[PDB]
């Protein structure tokens, strides 16, 4: 018995990521096994971890996370360095608009431990952990049920399935930072510290969990793995385009009629998303604007690119946050500005300010209380939260905003 | 001095004894503390310190930094309310007023029986189900004054 | 999209059948979400099973299928017996006059989808059917649609809320046949075959659908059970009087003002219905005869009756069919015979032969084309449909005749 | 030597698989089957037992007994007309003259095109917007010829 879960709705083409978290309930392990689970897994034991790599490579499988680094060179980097590794889940997931990872989690639980276990093995980690965000305390409970029934049918402990290969998956609950989503604040969380990101170089790969080499992977990235090892790279790579290849999740929400979680290839466009999957605009209303989580802000005019991560593409988590005709775009961004505010460290002077004066000004222009000289600060901070900051937050709190500034530069004016 | 019950010692060692090293429970036994007492005890952290065997100085940092975390008002029930842009955007502020109409207060206001807090939140990864809100751990999306006051009254 | 339904007008004194239904359009489940629905599922889920029969036992619902037989009682009997048991909607409503539950299908499917979970959960049903006319074929598209939004929502499938409570429910259609409406024909066309009707006992409650327990309810019976749950039945129980408390629908046509369907308490007299309610008469006329359905035939000195299932009460399906001063008894006596004539199923041989003979010399005493041993002929059979028969259908199918040869003796002098 | 065509086939299996049992999907398979070729063919009739998995006798027999199936008249549209008691109080007979106006045929007949059938059938459980008639799956009141008329030109 668990706590109770709006249930998102979910839609897959591709029927792999989804295939049972399409349905909005826990699959516990008998159901996964039904289905073939945890075959992969045996699979991949047969395998040198070299072999699991060189696939994971040749898939051309990308994060998940936001960022679309290639998980296979990811690995190679983190296996030139001695042991011993560690494995890391990052299920964080708290940008706005983003809730593609939770259903995985709480639907398909066994997608990810698996996914976990066959990577953790392909690196040389004995010791994974889980990091969930605290706001989500059903997928922990969910997650660590299952972990359990994994351990009771032998996918886990010491010298899984007779192979030699030892591994414990610990989970971790968050406590309300953004910010520990970042991988170098996670890590120091996981230290029981407070989530301050690290200057990176060092990557993780070469200092991470008590300064010995680890990967840390999306949630989404890790559900892709159990596929790529069972029905070979060639067949995986058939999945969309061949740059691009494999299934991505697409998190819809805002004024559209089928707001959800929809696994669709690459190739599939802005428009595609919103009006052929997401059944259109409420109320037929003309889209003005997405917004990609709080990162971009894409106009009409720009809802033919590919949800790819091309140069001209989407990319990111694949957050889709819809506007229509009748919103207001400085109350959007007021939001966005808000968001920030609320989860910078603080540890860069830049950062620690601008967020924060970003929004304060920003509420001023929206409530028409705004000085000359305020307007003028806006616009300056805005463009000044990025020097000297140590980790992404800081170099994209003005990004959205500013692109707002802008693509729609008529209803900021009218703000004077 | 401050000492925790057994039943509730217990289960903070059991925390301490999942992660290969203690001070990586630390998370995990404030989350408990304040399911126990319905905030986190100024006085707890003491004690929090040596079972971790972590300084009182970095606990209380620790603390201090995670919003999750309540060191000013107990409550029996949490309301946590969305307010990012998607929420806010498909109608935060009907739930907020819906719930002024059946409790009586707004946003970090405690009912004078302790029984509901509402906080403010950050994005809850509900996004698709806006406006979103929590009552301790059960989430929900908000669909009318008539369906709040229903779900509000599970909670005794 | 669907197919165009005439737009029946529907009024209410109490708001509930009819809360979204008096509006002529289909409520989707966002709509229905919004007026507190599927809480009283929910409410459901946290009773055990024999506490809501309880409930249903104590709020003096009875069927709205024409019987008027105690619900909770029918349920009791049902799980008695070893499962798996099975819960079926009758939506073949087919009766002459009837419409009332036609517009509970096409403007509040979840208020029935919520019922049917309810029901099936109480009597240990894991699956259920819709058996709907297939006169009806924008009523089956709505029911259709519904159903995937519920089960979208988590209020279908497996597990339903973490209940342990697994449900579907299939949506059959019918084919032309009233006899389909008879729960022992209707199950008899579930397992594929011909609408022949069964010996009973068994009752379909010992012995139905794949010789398994089997609880057959209205459509508008099951719509009643969200009510008694969100209420609880001692709220219920307070409307109407206390002996056949809660809602009933009356489906009122011919010379009214104001045809159309109306939710109204059981202690409503018949003339409150066609004057209060319907707008009294076309051209102010003086009402003649009231059918109840092809069942019963009201003269003028009866509408001081109740509209409950007492021995004195209109009771039946609630439908009320005016016919005033004007209009020839003998031609609708007609037309109620040529009705038997055409649905009789011919298992029965005085039912088979009745129903044909009571129509063919009818036709002829109509016409002035009758022998004098065509008039006693008619006279005969009219009284001699009913032994032997199986179903209540050969039981009636001379009653509505038989009563306007005693009740209007000089209109029927007239034609010999 | 018949075969159902392929878009076609595929529809009757959807039904097939859709109750527990293949039998049970019938009725849902022989009104596709109508919609799809006007009528039931009787040689239709035997490759639909085998998906079955039923003898052919009992195919027949539940054709022959649901009056909705129709093994004559290929007609694209079937204009029911109810003949039942409220309809026939309230105007029957005058909605079957202005169709006799309109297209030239009474019950039974087909127009010369194959395009329209009239169907007489009892009560449609439409009894208040009597007198009552449906165009294939659409169902109408009769108000009067021109507004019939203009019905009717809507089916091309
Ligand atoms: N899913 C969510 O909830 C969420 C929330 C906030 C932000 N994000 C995303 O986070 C992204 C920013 O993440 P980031 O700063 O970690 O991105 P990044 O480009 O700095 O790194 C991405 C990943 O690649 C690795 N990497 C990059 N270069 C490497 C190298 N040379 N050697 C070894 N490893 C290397 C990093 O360690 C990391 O794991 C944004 O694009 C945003 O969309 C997602
Ligand atoms: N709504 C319509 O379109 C329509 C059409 C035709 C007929 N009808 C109605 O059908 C009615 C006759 O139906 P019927 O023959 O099912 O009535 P019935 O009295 O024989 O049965 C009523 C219900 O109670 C159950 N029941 C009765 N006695 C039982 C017992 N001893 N144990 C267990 N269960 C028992 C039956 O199974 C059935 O579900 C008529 O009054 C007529 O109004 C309605
Ligand atoms: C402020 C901030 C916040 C987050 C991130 C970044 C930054 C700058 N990242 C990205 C994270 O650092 C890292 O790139 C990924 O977790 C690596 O996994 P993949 O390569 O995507 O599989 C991130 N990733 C993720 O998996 N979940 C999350 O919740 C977040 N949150
Ligand atoms: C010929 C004939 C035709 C019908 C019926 C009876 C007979 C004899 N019955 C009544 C049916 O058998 C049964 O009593 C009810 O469906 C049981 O449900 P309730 O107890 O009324 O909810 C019936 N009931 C119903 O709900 N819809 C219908 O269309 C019909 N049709
Ligand atoms: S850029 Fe901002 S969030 Fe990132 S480490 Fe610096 S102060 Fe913290
Ligand atoms: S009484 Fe008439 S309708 Fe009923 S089973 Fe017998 S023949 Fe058929
Ligand atoms: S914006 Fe409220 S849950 Fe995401
Ligand atoms: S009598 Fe014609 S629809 Fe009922
Ligand atoms: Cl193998
Ligand atoms: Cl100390
Ligand atoms: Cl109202
Ligand atoms: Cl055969
Ligand atoms: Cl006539
Ligand atoms: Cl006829
Ligand atoms: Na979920
Ligand atoms: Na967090
Ligand atoms: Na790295
Ligand atoms: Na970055
Ligand atoms: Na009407
Ligand atoms: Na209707
Ligand atoms: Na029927
Ligand atoms: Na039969
Ligand atoms: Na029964």
């Amino acid at each position: 018995s668990y706590p109770a879960i709006p249930r998102i709705y979910a839609e897959t083409t591709l029927n792999m990521l989804l295939k049972r978290a399409k349905k909005p309930r826990v699959h516990s392990i008998d159901e996964y096994l039904k289905d073939g689970g945890y075959q992969a897994l045996e699979k991949a034991l047969n395998m040198s971890p070299e072999e699991i790599i060189d696939w994971v490579d040749k898939s051309t499988l990308r994060g998940g996370g936001g960022a679309g680094f290639p998980t296979g060179k990811k690995w190679k980097f983190a296996v030139q360095n001695p042991g011993p590794r560690y494995f890391i889940c990052n299920a964080d997931e708290s940008e706005p608009g983003t809730f593609k990872d939770r259903i995985i989690i709480e639907r398909d639980p066994h997608l990810l431990i698996e996914g976990i276990i066959i990577s953790s093995y392909a690196i040389g980690a004995n010791e994974a952990y889980i990091y969930i965000r605290g706001e989500y305390p059903a997928g922990y409970y969910i997650l660590r049920d299952a972990i359990e029934e994994a351990k009771k049918k032998g996918f886990l402990g010491k010298n899984i399935l007779g192979s030699g290969f030892d591994l414990e998956i610990y989970v971790a609950r968050g406590a309300g930072a953004y910010i520990c989503g970042e991988e170098t604040a996670l890590i120091e969380s996981l230290e029981g510290k407070r989530g301050h990101p690290r200057l990176k170089p060092p990557y993780p790969v070469q200092k991470g969990l008590w300064g010995k080499p680890t990967v840390v992977n999306n949630v989404e990235t890790i559900a892709n793995v159990p596929f790529i090892i069972s029905m070979g790279w060639e067949e995986y790579r058939y999945i969309g385009p061949s740059d691009y290849a494999g299934p991505k999740l697409f998190p819809v929400s805002g004024k559209v009629k089928k707001p959800g979680v929809y696994e669709l290839p690459m190739n599939t466009t802005l428009r595609e998303v919103i009006f052929k999957y997401a059944g259109g605009t409420l109320g037929n209303k003309k889209v003005k604007a997405v917004f990609s989580g709080a990162l971009d802000c894409f106009s009409s005019e720009e809802l033919d690119i590919p949800m790819d991560y091309s140069p001209l593409g989407f990319g990111g988590t694949g957050t889709v946050i819809v506007l229509t005709e009748e919103d207001d775009i400085v109350e959007a961004a007021l939001k966005i500005a808000e968001f920030y505010e609320h989860e910078t460290c603080g540890q860069c002077t830049p950062c620690r300010v601008g967020c924060y004066e970003q929004a304060n000004l920003l509420e001023k222009i929206y409530k028409g209380e705004a000085t000359e000289q305020d307007w003028e600060g806006f616009d300056f901070v805005n463009r000044n939260i990025q020097p000297t900051s140590i980790c992404g937050l800081g170099a994209v709190a003005g990004r959205l905003i500013r692109q707002t500034l802008e693509k729609f530069p008529e209803e900021w004016e009218k703000y004077r | 001095e401050f000492e925790f019950p057994e039943e509730l010692k217990t289960k903070l060692q059991e925390h301490i004894n999942y992660f290969p090293k203690k001070r990586q429970a630390i998370l995990l036994c404030l989350h408990e503390i304040q399911n126990y007492y319905g905030y986190i005890p100024p006085e707890s952290l003491k004690p929090l310190a040596d079972m971790l065997e972590l300084p009182l100085n970095h606990v209380e940092g620790v603390v201090a930094f995670y919003d999750m975390f309540d060191r000013e008002d107990k409550a029996k029930y949490r309301i946590r309310v969305c307010v990012s842009i998607v929420c806010h955007l498909m109608g935060t502020n009907k739930l907020l007023k819906a719930l002024e109409n059946i409790l009586g207060i707004k946003p970090g206001e405690v009912t004078p029986d302790g029984k509901f807090k509402i906080v403010p939140v950050q994005c809850l990864g509900a996004c698709s189900e806006a406006p979103v809100f929590m009552v301790n751990d059960d989430e929900y999306k908000f669909e009318s004054e008539v369906q709040l006051n229903e779900i509000l009254s599970r909670y005794t």
